[PDB]
Formats: C-alpha cells, structure tokens, sequence
C-alpha cells in the first residue's frame, strides 16, 4: 500500500508500505530512499509520535495516510 | 530530469493544496491564455507569479528546473491577499476561489475569466403561482454535494438541478390577499411553500467542479466522504441547461467538457494531502490540442500515471475544458 | 428581509436577515439551523466567498439571494 511522507525541508515521499510494517521498516525505506539514517528520524501522525517497535495497523494508518518526517 | 512530463513543486510548509492547485490550473490551457492576455507591483505580483509558474508547468518542451519555487506566490497570498498562517493546511477549494476573486480584483483596477460562469435561479409560491424575479448569479465552481450501488458525477449534477420545495418562504403577495384581523389591526406576514431550482445557465470555457466531500454528521461533526464518484473524461452538460449577483439587470453536443485535471484529497475530516492527475501539456504537433498522456504529481515528485488510475481516484476538484462547439 | 442558504445536503433553508447584519451573524443564524460552527463554515455569494467583518449589504445581497454553504476540507 502506499503512504505519504511530508518533509519540512520540501520533499514529500512516497512508500511502499504494508499496514503490518513497522516503524523500524519504514524508517529503513525512507533511509533507503533519501540516504537519512533512522536515528535522525521522527515520525509523527495525528501528532503523535510514531515508535519503532510498533506497526502502522497499530496507529491506524490508513492506505494513503500522510506522515511528517521531522529530523532532531 | 521530467523528459515526457512536468517540473514538481516544492512543498513550502504544508502546501500541498497550492501544489495540486497549480498543477490543476495548468492543465487548462484557456486560463493561462487568459492570464497571460491579463498580465500583459506588490499588487501585481500574485498574478505574475502565477503566470510564471503555470507558464514553467505548461512546457511541452522541459525547462531548466525539475522543481520549482512557489515562494513568490505564497508570499503574496499570505501577505497580500489572504491572510493565512506559515504552516497550516489548507482547502484547495478556498484558494481556488482566493485566486479567481484575487485576479479579478487586479483586473478592475476586459474579459472574464474562463472560470466564470452563471446559474440561473427561479422560485414561485405555490400559494398564488405568483414567480419571483430570476437571480442570474455568477459562479466560479460548481459545490456538488454528493447524494446517498454507486455515486455518480451526473447523480450529483441532477441533484444540483433538481427542483425542491421550501417551506415558510415570505410572499408579499399573497400578504396583500390576506385579511386584516380585528384585534387596531393586524396584517399576518404571508410566509408559504415556494419551488425552487437552480439550473445552468452560462457555462464556462474552464470548469472546476468540487464534489463536497467534507460535510456535517448527524452527532454534530465533520466527516470526509470517502467512497467513489464515477465520473468520465468526456461530460456533456447540456441536460443540466432579472438580479444578476445582487445588482438589478437586464435579460431578453453542444455544450461538451473534456477533462483535464483531478485534483484528490488524502486524508481524514481534519487534514491530509492534496496530489493532482493531469494531462500532459499540448504538443506542438498532436493530433489533438490535448495530449492524451496523463501524470500523477504530487508535491516535487512526478510521474506518468494512466487513463484507468485517473478515473478510478477519489476526485475531490474535477478541471475541464469545453470543447469547440459544433 | 429573508434570503437562503443552499446547505450541505443541498437542501435550501430560509434565514431572516438585515442588510446591516454581519456574516459573523449570519453565520451564526446558521448555526442556529444547522448546528455548525461560524469558524467551520465558508459562504459563498455569486462566486465570491464571503468575509467575516463585512455586511450583506457591502455584497449587495438582497431578499431571496442564495447563499452556499461549504466546509473546509484541509491538506498539506
Ligand atoms: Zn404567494
């Protein structure tokens, strides 16, 4: 399925995804697609924090969801 | 490079509904034409900067850049003409309707622009069969709300049009034929069942079509609409076919739309994304004025997209172009 | 004097209204009938969309003018 990413730096990514993949997973293919390390990497939806031991399915997100990547 | 395609937009702040927006507009040919007859300082510079950029993302042959900077634009938009804050989305609807208002406000400062069209507005008392002036108002989208098997682009066109009754409508007239009561004297204000219809009156050469998919829930809160409206690449409106906006006036297939733009919302109620489907833009040496090529665009990120994915999205702004007449 | 509003079910409601009334009021009117908040609701007259601050009679809207209601549908 496909997720949006918007970034704050003028990019919006798009990804592959699967509602069981985890955060880990997705902070990997945004690494695998834009070169950011994982451990730069804050992931929020509906202001929330996304952590990386969980899943998509476990925040509801949707196919076609958008994600903020935030970088510290 | 976008070879084949188009240059993307940087997404400033969360502008994804200027980015879709611009991306739209620039698959309507008759606009730009119109704007680049208009633009040809502060309070000129959203129009110039909108020429600049849907002049960059109309090319048939690619430019230099393979994402542009809508920087001027939403500078003069937040600063200038509507006053919105840095980082907050936003409705590509009511910035459609900032731009069109925007532009025509520059230009009384002469045609209109293509957008512009007019609905025709009857109503008569039930009561007495007594009609009531025809309001001529001007429009710049059609506001589609979409009815309760599949929803169809025409369904809502219907229901646009259809005739309804309303109830504890004023009639002077039937005031007047009623009887004053013995109480001095009292003369019962006559409020009674009026018809009502909105029908097309002009239609415009560019058309924007917004299907409502944000409404309001029996419990008191805003839900989005998310299943299909089937819609097609070609429409015919000719089924759907004085006070003109307020101001006392005078009065004394043909009409064909080919698509050019989806512009689709992502997301829930609150918030989300805005990508565009559009053409290609024109070839010199097509067989016809429009390519048949389509690309999905989102934000900086571009790429060909076909006929079926188009059609099956969630439309949310629908862009045409009328077709020459017979 | 009266004027309508065409809601968003396009169901057209009837609205008892001032020349000199505000949109903040007339939104509010509304509200009344509707249940809507002022701040959710976008007017729309003959293509513009109307301005909080400003009166029907600066839009020249007079008895049995339409008026479209429309939410805001946000992305970004
Ligand atoms: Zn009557």
């Amino acid at each position: 399925m496909q997720i949006f990413v918007k970034t704050l730096t003028g990019k919006t990514i798009t990804l592959e995804v699967e509602p069981s993949d985890t955060i880990e997973n997705v902070k990997a293919k945004i690494q695998d697609k834009e070169g950011i390390p994982p451990d730069q990497q804050r992931l929020i939806f509906a202001g929330k924090q996304l952590e990386d031991g969980r899943t998509l399915s476990d925040y509801n997100i949707q196919k076609e969801s958008t994600l903020h990547l935030v970088l510290r | 490079s976008h070879m084949g395609m188009v240059p993307g937009l940087l997404n400033l702040g969360n502008t994804a509904f200027m980015n879709s927006l611009l991306q739209g507009l620039a698959a309507c040919p008759s606009f730009i034409r119109w704007l680049e007859d208009f633009t040809s300082e502060r309070e000129t510079q959203l129009s110039r900067s909108l020429m600049q950029l849907l002049k960059a993302l109309s090319s048939h042959v690619p430019g230099e850049d393979d994402v542009l900077d809508a920087g001027g634009l939403l500078e003069a938009l937040r600063l200038y003409r509507w006053h919105i804050s840095s980082f907050e989305e936003q409705d590509a609807h009511e910035l459609f309707h900032v731009l069109t208002s925007s532009l025509e406000e520059e230009q009384e400062r002469r045609t209109r622009h293509p957008f512009h069209g007019r609905l025709t507005s009857y109503m008569a008392c039930k009561r007495c069969e007594q009609q009531s002036p025809v309001h001529y108002d001007s429009f710049d989208s059609l506001s589609l709300s979409i009815p309760s098997r599949p929803v169809t682009l025409d369904q809502c066109l219907q229901h646009f049009i259809s005739s309804e009754t309303i109830k504890e409508v004023e009639c002077e007239n039937c005031t007047k034929q009623q009887a004053g009561e013995l109480v001095g004297e009292v003369l019962e204000s006559q409020r009674t069942t009026f018809v009502k219809q909105l029908k097309l009156g002009k239609l415009p050469q560019c058309l924007c079509i917004h299907l409502q998919r944000l409404t309001w829930s029996k419990e008191g809160s805003p839900i989005k609409r998310q299943e299909h409206v089937q819609f097609t690449e070609y429409l015919s409106l000719d089924r759907y076919k004085a006070i003109a906006n307020g101001v006392d006036s005078e009065h004394c297939s043909e009409y064909l739309f080919r698509l050019t733009a989806v512009l689709v919302h992502h997301g829930d109620m609150h918030s989300g994304h805005f990508i565009t489907y559009r053409r290609c833009p024109a070839a010199p040496r097509g067989t016809s004025p429009f390519s048949s090529q389509w690309l999905w665009v989102s934000d900086d990120s571009v790429r060909k997209a076909s006929l079926q994915e188009v059609l099956s999205s969630s439309a949310y702004l629908l862009f045409y172009e009328r077709m020459q007449r017979p």
